[PDB]
């Protein structure tokens, strides 16, 4: 019964081990998941930005008529 | 702890494996996304949460890279397994082993490296190519060549897809075919022998699809491959290990040449009005009309036969059949192979792929069969090389790229010594 008693902690620490060690890979997963958004949406700023502001360029630069004095 | 490595190198191979991977993502639970809403022989867990497979994806035209990048599959292969180069091979053999590959194939063998040092029980290798083309016969023969000098003694199967006996779909076909098969002669220890067209007629008798696309063809391939694997993948009354067929059908250390056959391909509709038993079932799996390959074998000697069924099956009944099907005169074997059955047997029943044209059926079987009849097809295929270098047609954009000539030649001329092999083996004792 000892012996039991013993066996039972041995398994029970280390079925509660290997899911704390499961949880934590799965916590870094959900971190690495999370900095991916980070470039997922400067680029996607940046690329609108540049978007915008060379769209502007190009309408200053069209926007040179005639002077006709 | 026991596990293979798939290589999908030119086109069609990739293609197929496309297929094979959706059979087999779909029958073991696995998600498109590569999340579990037996995977140890193919995929791998990427320590949790999600699979990977174990593949390695060659090509040089991005296309069908870039159409799998973008695919429904996007997100389940490593993006470092798929090697897409810049410039086309152009089925010119010498374009996919002398040039461009010169150094793409370093980094294919780093990372055919990097994936065995994570195997655990690696069996043998599942290269796929499509000799006909240029760079799964250039880069294959080369892959081929590499690893049998770097690891050796781990096996090498093969899923060729040679030209067709007679439709045409390229006319440089038979040179960068004859080179690779003088290539891919001592390196590879099974080849399996598929051709288009045997697989275009069944698709038009059998499966009632009147009108079929390498789509299904496809399917087809995945469903025999599925059904070879069975065997390492789940349980089995009767295993066997992929080792297997490379000591039960190479009688001869050059003469590995066989074709394959699956059964039963029936539509839905069609097979509703059958039992489907062992017997009939076998009776069929022989039949030389639905080969995969092209050939007759009813011209031709038999020299051995690996049988793996799958689903519920009784033995007795697959041993009555065996025994009533070597009683045929028509087929016979050679004298030198008197015990020409080798047979397995896997309890998990065929896996049907949503939207399939295949039906449901529980017993099915798959046949791989080193004959001899094959042989006059590299004859017939010789035949057309020949009527080609009778004046050395096309070979400037062969010498153009570093191949020395007279490796034609050798080839066509030792790739003739098979025949001092084969026509020397039909004959008995
Ligand atoms: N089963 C099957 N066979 C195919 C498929 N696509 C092409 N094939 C066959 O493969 C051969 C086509 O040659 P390719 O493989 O495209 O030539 P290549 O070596 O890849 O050279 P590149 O096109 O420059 O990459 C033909 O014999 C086709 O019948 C497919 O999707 N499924
Ligand atoms: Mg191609």
């Amino acid at each position: 019964t000892q012996t039991l008693e013993l066996n039972r902690m041995r398994g029970m620490l280390e079925d509660d081990f290997n899911r704390k060690k499961a949880s934590i890979r799965q916590a870094v997963k959900e971190e690495n998941q999370q900095l991916d958004k980070q470039k997922r949406d400067l680029e996607k700023q940046s690329n609108n930005e540049k978007l915008n502001y060379e769209r502007t360029e190009i309408d200053m630069v069209k926007t040179r008529g005639q002077k006709r004095p | 702890m026991r596990e293979v490595i798939s290589i999908h190198v030119g086109q069609g191979g990739i293609q197929v494996g496309n297929a094979c991977w959706e059979l087999f993502c779909l029958e073991h639970g696995i998600q498109p996304d590569g999340q579990m809403p037996a995977f140890n022989t193919f995929f791998s867990e990427t320590g949790a949460g999600k699979h990977v497979p174990r593949a390695v994806f060659l090509d040089l035209e991005p296309t069908v890279i870039d159409e799998v990048r973008t695919g429904t599959y996007r997100q389940l292969f490593h993006p470092e397994q798929l090697i897409s180069g810049k410039e086309d091979a152009a089925n010119n053999f010498a374009r996919g082993h002398y040039t461009i590959g010169k150094e793409i194939v370093d980094l294919c063998l780093d990372r055919i490296r990097k994936l065995a040092d994570n195997c655990t029980g690696l069996q043998g290798f599942l290269v796929f190519n499509s000799v006909g083309g240029g760079t799964g016969s250039g880069l294959g023969s080369l892959l081929l060549e590499r690893l049998s000098v770097d690891y050796g003694k781990k096996s090498k199967l093969g899923f060729t897809i040679y030209p067709s006996p007679q439709v045409s779909t390229a006319v440089v076909e038979p040179y960068n075919s004859i080179l690779s098969t003088h290539s891919l002669l001592e390196h590879t220890d099974v080849a399996v022998m598929l051709d288009n067209e045997a697989i275009y007629d069944i698709c038009r008798r059998n499966l009632d699809i009147e009108r079929p696309t390498y789509t299904n063809l496809n399917r087809l391939i995945a469903q025999v491959i599925s059904s070879l694997t069975a065997s390492l993948r789940f349980d089995g009354a009767l295993n066997v290990d992929i080792t297997e067929f490379q000591t039960n059908l190479v009688p001869y250390p050059r003469i590995h040449f066989m074709l394959s056959s699956y059964a039963p391909i029936i539509s839905a509709e069609k097979a509703y009005h059958e039992q489907l038993s062992v017997a009939e079932i076998t009776n069929s799996a022989f039949e030389p009309a639905n080969m995969m390959a092209k050939c007759d074998p009813r011209h031709g000697k038999y020299m051995a036969c690996s049988m793996m069924y799958r689903g519920d099956v009784v033995p007795k009944d697959v041993n009555a059949s065996i025994a009533t099907i070597k009683t045929k005169r028509t087929i016979q074997f050679v004298d030198w192979c008197p015990t020409g059955f080798k047979v397995g047997i896997n309890y998990q029943p065929p896996t049907v792929v949503p939207g399939g044209d295949l039906a449901k059926v529980m017993r099915a079987v798959c046949m791989i069969s080193n004959s001899t009849a094959i042989a006059e097809v590299f004859s017939r295929l010789d035949h057309k090389f020949d009527l080609m270098y009778a004046k050395r047609a096309f070979v400037h954009w062969y010498v153009g790229e570093g191949m020395e000539e007279g490796e034609f030649s050798e080839a066509r001329e030792d790739l003739a010594a098979l025949e001092k092999d084969y026509e020397e083996v039909g004959i008995e004792t």
